[PDB]
């Protein structure tokens, strides 16, 4: 990192305390390195905090001097996703080969795979794409989620 | 592009009196079990030789 | 277990939410249990007491009843794992007892589609079955072949659903003897794709009859139609089938490159119109005739010079009526599918007075 | 007329064997027109001559499947993708070799 955006993680850190002692819980610090733009898996973010329980999650504190080497060893991953790939994965569950997924089999994939996802989670998601036969393009999905 | 055929034909029928037009009816049915014993039998070990 | 299921659901899902019962587990030590030829039963069950070598001397389980068989009379018995198997063909025991015993008891169970490999066996129930409703339609849509029991629509779905996979022309084929219940699984064919491969343009209007409750396309409205006005020119009752196909018929129902329903074309072989001037004893003419002579306005009765019932020679063994159907009504029926599929006012009227 | 049927008849039979064929195999349980009543050896000898004993024999024996080498290949390399080298190779033995993978 430069000090340059380094300085923008501080402003951003800060803006993460509800109170004002300038502690962001270990619960909150996934959220934190996304709103720095980073797009990291729950175990990703799980493992550079060592793997606590979900009760210490609560009551853990980072300070920003200890959560930047995360940010850091986080930044430079192995690998990364694109479009290419992530489109094959959904248009598996393209019916007929539409170009689109009925809105259920979609928030009913992504609760029920991998890093499972709420309800709540998907529903805000993919409101608003679906259109009048509850049909999502998964093609703008990925983009929308991608590019921003 | 492509299509989907359904084929309904009048059964294997027998009266009191079985015409020339039950005689077609009933060519039609050995035709149609004929069909099944070509394609299920035959034509799937030929594809095998 | 599993999941519990409805009434209407029963006549699909097989009942598999019970104790595991010693019973019939302690009872396979009976490792001579096997079926044997029956005149009422064709076969029931029975146990081996002697090997004779060439003969083999039986005890009928059900009557209690000392016998002796040949060693190839006796068919072999399944394990009681397979009572009312989906599929012939996960059947240890493929014996003809036993093809006929899975048949027998889902059939008295009320499930009348069975697969049998790469083909399906349906017994004809002679009953409404709740089965065929819009309901089920989208619980087959897109839904794999072991995902659900065997039904129609997923033979349906199955052939609809290789065609967009490999792009070969599909064909399904109804066979049987005369009364089997081909046309109404071709209609239930034509009924599944008229709204799983039809193009949609909105939801609504469900009036206040019963549940059939979709908005199908404007084809699609059209090619549901076709088979009643068909049915009407060309349906009779003979001894054996009520409603019996008189005319044989290959409809061929096209799709886009997407998989939409784009056309459909009917081709026609043998019509019976050999009946249309004498019937045979207690059989019906073509419909048709009926609906017209008893369901014509009194304006149209005179119009078209209809006669009444027994005033025409054409029409033997009187007035011979049929069980479940009132011919009044079905002659409204026969002309709001003649309305809907596409024909004009005056232009019906001219078909009737042919 | 013999003949003008006939005619029609190898014409649907022309387009039946140029098409992929669901048998649906439709029984007659009894001729007194009863629900719930199955006349069991009316039923056995519909089994009989329509071939449905044989039908379920190559059911569960058979083979009716069907893939060329280069479609199992393309869909199933990723279940065995260390299996084919980075070099190229024949199709018949890179499907051997992601099969013993």
């Amino acid at each position: 990192f430069s000090e340059e955006q380094t300085a923008e993680f501080k402003e951003a850190f800060q803006l993460f305390d509800r109170t004002g002692d300038g502690k962001i819980l270990y619960s909150q610090c996934g959220d934190v390195m996304r709103a720095l733009g980073q797009n990291p898996t729950n175990a990703e973010v799980m493992k550079v905090l060592g793997n606590p329980k979900s009760d210490e999650m609560n009551l853990k504190t980072l300070k920003f001097e200890q959560f930047l080497p995360m940010m850091q060893t986080i930044a430079k991953n192995k690998d990364q996703g694109c479009f290419e790939d992530y489109v094959e994965g959904l248009r598996v569950f393209d019916k007929e080969g539409n170009g689109t997924v009925m809105g259920a089999e979609i928030r009913h994939v992504l609760v029920t795979l991998g890093e499972k996802m709420t309800e709540e989670e998907v529903e805000q998601l993919v409101a608003g794409h679906e259109d009048s036969n509850g049909c999502i393009n998964y093609e703008e999905l990925v983009r929308m989620v991608l590019s921003g | 592009a492509s299509f989907l055929g359904i084929l309904d034909i009048a059964g294997f029928e027998i009266f009191e009196i079985n015409s020339f037009e039950q005689l077609c009816i009933n060519y039609t049915n050995e035709k149609l079990q004929q069909l099944f014993n070509h394609t299920m039998f035959i034509l799937e070990q030929e594809e095998y030789q | 277990s599993q999941k519990p299921l409805s009434d209407d659901e029963k006549f699909l899902f097989v009942d598999k939410n019970f104790v595991n019962n010693p019973l019939a587990q302690a009872d396979w030590s009976a490792k001579k249990l096997v079926w044997v030829p029956s005149e009422k039963h064709g076969f029931e069950a029975a146990s081996i007491k002697e090997e004779k070598g060439d003969e083999v001397t039986v005890e009928l389980q059900e009557n209690g009843k000392k016998v002796t068989l040949s060693k190839d009379d006796i068919q072999k018995m399944n394990p009681p794992k397979f009572s009312k198997v989906e599929d012939m063909a996960e059947l240890t025991c493929l014996n003809e007892a036993s093809v006929l015993h899975n048949l027998r008891e889902r059939y008295f169970s009320g499930l009348i589609y069975t697969y049998s490999g790469l083909f399906c066996v349906v017994i004809n129930p002679y009953k409404q079955l709740p089965i065929y409703s819009e309901k089920i339609i989208d619980m087959y849509k897109g839904k794999k072949r072991h995902e659900m029991p065997p039904h129609i629509y997923a033979i349906a779905d199955t052939a609809y659903r290789s065609m967009l996979q490999d792009r070969e022309d599909q064909s399904i084929l109804c066979t049987g003897e005369s009364g089997a219940g081909k046309t109404e699984n071709t209609k239930k064919v034509i009924q599944y794709l008229a709204v799983v491969a039809s193009s949609h343009k909105g939801k609504k209007d469900t009036s206040i009859t019963q549940g059939p409750s979709f908005s199908y396309g404007e084809l699609e409205k059209q090619l549901l139609q076709a088979n009643p006005i068909l049915e009407a020119f060309g349906n009779a009752k003979t001894v054996k089938n009520d409603n019996s196909s008189r005319f044989g018929k290959f409809i061929r129902i096209n799709f886009d490159v997407t998989g939409y329903i784009v056309g459909a074309n009917i081709e026609t072989y043998l019509l019976e119109k050999s009946r249309a001037i004498r019937q045979a004893k207690d059989e019906r003419t073509f419909h048709i005739f009926y609906y017209l002579i008893a369901g014509a306005s009194e304006q149209m009765r005179n119009d078209l010079l209809l006669e009444g019932f027994n005033n025409y020679t054409f029409l033997s063994n009187g007035h011979v009526p049929i069980p479940a159907q009132q011919d009044d009504e079905m002659f409204q029926e026969t002309l709001e599918a003649m309305t809907i599929m596409g024909f004009t006012e005056e232009e019906q009227t001219s078909i009737l007075r042919v | 007329v013999g003949q003008l049927y006939k005619e029609q008849l190898t014409k649907l039979m022309t387009t039946l064997r140029n098409t992929n064929p669901n048998f649906v195999r439709c029984i007659i349980p009894n001729h007194e027109k009863r629900a719930g009543k199955l006349d069991a050896h009316l039923v056995l000898e519909q089994l009989r001559c329509n071939g449905v004993l044989e039908g379920i024999r190559i059911c569960r024996q058979g083979f009716p499947n069907r893939i060329v080498f280069q479609e199992f290949r393309q869909r199933y390399e990723i279940l065995a993708a260390n299996a084919i080298p980075k070099g190229f190779m024949d199709g018949k033995q890179a499907c051997i070799l992601m099969i013993k993978a």
